[PDB]
Parts: C-alpha cells; sequence; structure tokens
RNA sequence: GAAGCCAGAGGAAACUCUGGUGGAGGCUCGCAGCGGUUCUGACGUGCAAAUCGAUCGUCAAAUCUGAGCAUGGGGGCGAAA
RNA sequence: AGGGAAGUCGGCAAAAUAGAUCCGUAACUUCGGGAAAAGGAUUGGCUCUAAGGGUUGGUAACAACCAACUUAGAACUGGUACGGACAGGGGGAAUCUGACUGUCUAAUUAAAACAUAGCAUUGCG
RNA sequence: GGUAAACGGCGGGAGUAACUAUGACUCUCUGUAGCCAAAUGGAUUAACGAGAUUCCCACUGUCCCUAUCUACUAUCUAGCGAAACCACAGCCAAGGGAACGGGCUUGGCAAAAUCAGCGGGGAAAGA
RNA sequence: GAAGCAGAAUUCGGUAAGCGUUGGAUUGUUCACCCACUAAUAGGGAACGUGAGCUGGGUUUAGACCGUCGUGAGACAGGUUA
C-alpha cells in the first residue's frame, strides 16, 4: 500500500531518480551532496541506516535488513542491473552525437 | 474573624482576592468554604468575572480574575515562567526550555524524567521525545510537543523549583 | 496572627524528590 | 485473556520465573436487531400530522420482543423529564 | 496544476488512516489497564521445497494403503498499482466534567440530569 | 433538665473581687529538599464518554480562485393535474403638520401579447 | 500657492470623489489594538430616528449544574452547557 495515493505524482511528493541513485553509487561525492542536502537530526535513526539503492532511511539495522529481503528492494536492484535511462541513451536512441573537435 | 470583630459596626466585611493568574485564589476560596464553590483549573485565566461567596454571616469572599501589572523590564519568557499564558498558544516553545533548565536543578530534572547525558536543551528535548515516543512522520522527534509538556509540568507543580529567600 | 507552625505540614512528594 | 490445571528451571521449605492449557468478564471491534449523536443534509401544501440518506451508540446483558393478566384520573405508572 | 487552514465564531464539510503478518510501543495507574498506544518493514503471479496425519500387519525406529487444510522458506517474473473492486481506526499533548455498564423529556434539549454499587442516619420484637 | 449538637452562633489565651447560669474588670497575642507517622503523605483520582475547550503532525478546493465531468430534476412535448394567498390593483421623485402612503397634488413619463430565471419591494412564519 | 523650500524627502494650504483605498494575528472580551505589503491602506449614508437574504454575540421557552438571596415554592450580582 502507498500512503496518500491521489497526490503521489505531485512535485512535493517526488522521490529520488534511478540515474541519481547510479551516480550516488558510483561516486560518493554525489551521495555526500544528497546527505548534506538534508538535516541529520530529522532523519530516522539519526541518518545512520540508509539504503542507497532505494534511497531511503530506516530507523534501525533490523529494519534495514528486513527491507533488503523485500521485493521493492529487489525491484530496485533489478532496475539498477538493467540500467537507468540517461541523456546519453536518449541521444543514442535517435543516433545523435556530440562533436567537440 | 478578627477583621469582622474590628468592623462589628458594619453589617459585613468583603475580602477580595487578588494576584497573578494561576496562584490559587479560587482554590483558597474553595478551601476556606470546605466545598468546591469556585471553578478551579490549572490553565491561566479560568476565573473571568468577579464572584461573591458567602463564607459566614459577616464574611464575603470576592473572587477576581488574575492581573499582570505592565512592567518594561518583564520578558514574555518571564511571564510564561510565572504562569501568565497558556503554553499551547505560543510560538516555538523550545526557546523557553533554557530558562526552565536554568531555574530547575539538573538532578531534579534527571530524577523527574529518568534521563541523563544531554548537552543542551534541544538535545534534552530530542532524547525525551525518543524516550516517550513523541514522534512525527518518519520517526523524527516532536520537540514542540515535548517542550509544551515540559512547560506544563513546570507550571502545574510536577517539576520541583523555587526561588531561595535572600540571606539577612 | 499567632505563631507560624509549619512543622506538621507535609510537602508534596514529587517524582523528582525521590532518589 | 480471570480462576483452575500441566511441564521445566530454581528456592531448606513458603514461594519465584519461563512455556503451555483454560475460556470468566453488567470487557472490547463489529453483522442483524434495538436506539437516535452529527450534517449551514434531503424533505417543508413531504412517501410521512416526525419520513429518507450518510454518519453514530450498543450488540450476550440493567439486551430486544409476542400473547394472557394487573394497576384507571381526587388516580395509576415513573432509572424523576 | 502551485501553496497547504492564509477560509471560518469555530478544520463545518471533505481528504487522509484502515484487512492481515512481523519489529516495536511512553506518561499515568485502582497494577486490572492505557494499547490496535506512538513509530516502522512487507502484501501480486508462477514454479518449487520443508513441516504439521489416519488405518492394517509379529529397530514395527518397518512396509502397504488413504486423506485434508494450514504454516514457513527459496528461485523466477509483470508493475504506474499488488487488503489493485469490495470491505475497512486519522493519530497525539492536555484542561474541565460525571466513577464506569445503564435510563429519560415518543414529535426541538442524551447531558455535569436520573439510576447504580458503596457509605451514613432514623423507626419497628 | 440532657442532646442529631442537625441548624446555628462563636478571634484567642490567662487570671481574679463576682462566685451557679450571662459572668464582669484587667493583662497580652504576631530542606534545592526536613521532621513525624504503618510503601504512602493522595482530590493535580486511573479507566470509561455520540459531554464542553485549546493546540501539534498528517491531510486535503476551507481558501487564493475558480474550472470541468456524470445522473436526476429544472426546459420542451403527450397524458394527468392541485393548493397557499386574493378589498381593488400593481413604475418612480418631491409634497401630503398627527415623522405613514399605492389611490390625493405637482412632476418624470408612458405602446399589444409573451417565455425562462431572480429574490429589491407588496404578498409569504399553524406570526 | 507658501515655508531655509539648495537637491532629496518634505510641512502647511487650495481646486478636485475621474480612479483606487489590501493581506493577517489576537475572544482569560466593551474584540479593539498590533504586524506587514503598498501610491494610500480617508471618513460616512442608503439599517442602527423599531422592524422576513445567510450566519456568530446583547439574547433570555421547555432539560441541567455552581454562586447570592429566601423557611420554601423560587427569584437573581451572576457563571456554564445543549
Ligand atoms: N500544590 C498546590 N497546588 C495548588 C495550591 N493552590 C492552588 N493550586 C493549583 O493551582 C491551580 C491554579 O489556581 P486556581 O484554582 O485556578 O485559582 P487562580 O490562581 O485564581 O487561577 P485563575 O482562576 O486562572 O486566575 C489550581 O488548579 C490548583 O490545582 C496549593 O496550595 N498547592
Ligand atoms: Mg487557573
Ligand atoms: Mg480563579
Ligand atoms: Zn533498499
Amino acid at each position: 500500500g502507498v500512503f496518500a495515493k491521489r497526490t503521489m505524482t505531485k512535485t512535493r511528493r517526488r522521490l529520488r531518480d534511478l540515474d541519481q541513485i547510479e551516480r550516488d553509487l558510483r561516486s560518493p561525492r554525489h551521495l555526500q551532496q544528497y546527505k548534506e542536502t538534508k538535516a541529520a537530526e530529522d532523519l530516522p535513526g539519526l541518518g545512520l541506516y540508509y539504503c542507497i539503492e532505494c534511497a531511503k532511511w530506516f530507523e534501525s539495522e533490523t529494519s534495514l535488513v528486513g527491507h533488503r529481503k523485500g521485493k521493492p528492494h529487489k525491484r530496485r536492484l533489478k532496475q539498477l542491473k538493467e540500467g537507468a535511462y540517461t541523456h546519453e541513451e536518449a541521444m543514442a536512441a535517435i543516433g545523435y552525437r556530440i562533436d567537440n573537435g | 474573624r478578627q477583621f469582622s470583630v474590628l468592623h462589628k459596626d458594619r453589617k459585613q466585611i468583603s475580602v477580595g482576592l487578588i494576584g497573578y493568574p494561576n496562584v490559587g485564589k479560587s482554590s483558597i476560596i474553595n478551601a476556606l468554604r470546605g466545598k468546591a464553590v469556585a471553578k478551579v483549573a490549572p490553565i491561566p485565566g479560568e476565573t473571568k468575572v468577579w464572584q461573591y461567596v458567602t463564607l459566614m454571616k459577616r464574611i464575603y469572599l470576592i473572587d477576581c480574575p488574575g492581573i499582570v501589572p505592565p512592567n518594561q523590564h518583564d520578558t514574555p519568557e518571564d511571564l510564561l515562567l510565572r504562569g501568565v499564558v497558556r503554553v499551547e498558544n505560543v510560538e516555538h516553545p523550545e526557546q523557553y526550555i533554557p530558562a526552565v533548565l536554568r531555574k530547575v536543578k539538573q538532578h531534579h530534572m534527571e530524577r523527574t524524567y529518568e534521563l541523563r547525558g544531554w548537552k543542551d536543551h534541544i538535545e534534552f528535548l530530542e532524547m525525551l521525545a525518543r524516550k516517550s515516543g513523541r514522534l512525527l512522520k518518519g520517526g523524527e522527534p516532536d520537540v514542540d510537543g515535548v517542550a509544551k509538556q515540559v512547560l506544563n509540568d513546570f507550571m502545574r507543580g510536577k517539576i520541583p523549583w523555587f526561588t531561595p529567600a535572600p540571606e539577612p | 496572627m499567632g505563631k507560624t507552625d509549619l512543622s506538621k505540614l507535609q510537602t508534596r512528594k514529587m517524582k523528582g524528590l525521590k532518589r
């Protein structure tokens, strides 16, 4: 079940994107940017328990390992294995390219 | 009774009770009567109008609403600590928590809330919120509600505090 | 007024007053 | 999930703890039933001289209900308006 | 759409929560409760695995036959949804008030009103 | 004479010369957490409530600031078909001593017959 | 138009109603004062010289409680709820 389903598509209910999760996994600097965006004291478990693949904070380690066996985490892992959609892929889909000399 | 004897020439004497809000004027009248004759509530401003209560044949008691004389040196923090206002209708109650921590000894607060090891007021509020389950969506501490609870306990005699008398 | 005798007054036994 | 009951670990015993069983309560959510809290409700020469919709209280009892009978106005009856 | 009570005497109305499994649950207290407190993780389909039984027959700890619903685990797979309709607690901090369960003004007032158990008094051999 | 001492009255405490009720006449009266009580020192009473009140999170068309969609009416047609109300009628301005005009006076004006809506006024509240 | 009115911002006065004159908080209360935006947040009438658009307070049928007075039925200096 999804809480408040009629307003899930609103901009103020937006979640982090798959490509941004990919940059967070590949570079810790981008993940550090996303962490310094939020305030640590308002985070579940003081921000100590974070799943990068789902981009979600959890209240405890037992909650985090309970999340990892769930199917939303497995869907995120499968989508990460398949590959997020980027502007390079969108450009290759039309056969455009960048000429820099 | 002595005042009534001194004013035996008159038909009766009137004894009006004045003071700050929530000092116990209606409570004093109820105690003297031995019966709940005046309304009593821990919130300030329960008594709004003047009320006559016949204590004996020649003694009347007059309940009055609480007054706060205006002073240029009084702070809203001072008024909230002396019990003028209701803490539910104030903005950002966590700013008055340092005043409460200054007034109340640390060990008294520790034995009151079974909490120890805070470094400042917002840490104390967060620890007490996590201890008492005062959590919003996402498990974040509800320091606003915790501050209102602490202020209400300070006002209504659940946390020990007093002002010592000046030495001679 | 009379002599002030507060010896028989029992104070309120608050939670913070207990070790 | 109350007594009663079973097993284990203790404790000199009296007792303690753990895991079960058990199915009590003018307990509780809630269907019927009974009732009638709320809606800028419908309706206002109405379907109706008190009805309709949603919502609500209660639902194993101080619960609901049929028939026969008794109490008849200076009266009766009344968990008393 | 964006803002989220700026509306109004007043969050009136609406929305949000809702089934089930698991983690976890404070103050106060008559120790019985509060409590479903609060706050979180998950829920589709398919293919499997494991566990929970009965009858007959001289270490039978073995053979034969028969049968039903639950419980847990794993892989795969669709997704904007997985209690996919239906059904279905918003929650919390407090104050006053009446002990509660219950009852009444059929047709404007369901309540701090009445009754209730408990307590106290009076009369009568 | 004794009290349910219920209602009720009663500021205390000492003396005396009264000597009993009523006396009467003087004098003066202002521990940052303890001690004591058979763990507690309470009513700041738990649960319970279609009781009344303030606030916080979430939530949303309550609002900014309105727009759009559906069904049933309202609309038209066929059939069927009342009632409330009704002195007579219904455009206004100024004046009309009795602080009131729809009709009088002086002016502005003023064109058949109609349909759908609206609630200023007249009507309309078992008023 | 005037003023030590240098400029800027102004102050006083005159003609003028063509055109604007906002958004909020506070009911332990004569709801009136605060806060900000703005060019500015001017004041009144057609009700209040009784009076059927809607909805809150003066405001008050019948239910109920507390305070004052009364022997009591009850009334009120009053306060609360539907
Ligand atoms: N512990 C303790 N609390 C008291 C005492 N006297 C009064 N209180 C509490 O103080 C609270 C406030 O007193 P109130 O009865 O409301 O009288 P008030 O001072 O006139 O307050 P307002 O009516 O609002 O002006 C009451 O709710 C009592 O519970 C006391 O002697 N001891
Ligand atoms: Mg008070
Ligand atoms: Mg008072
Ligand atoms: Zn994850």
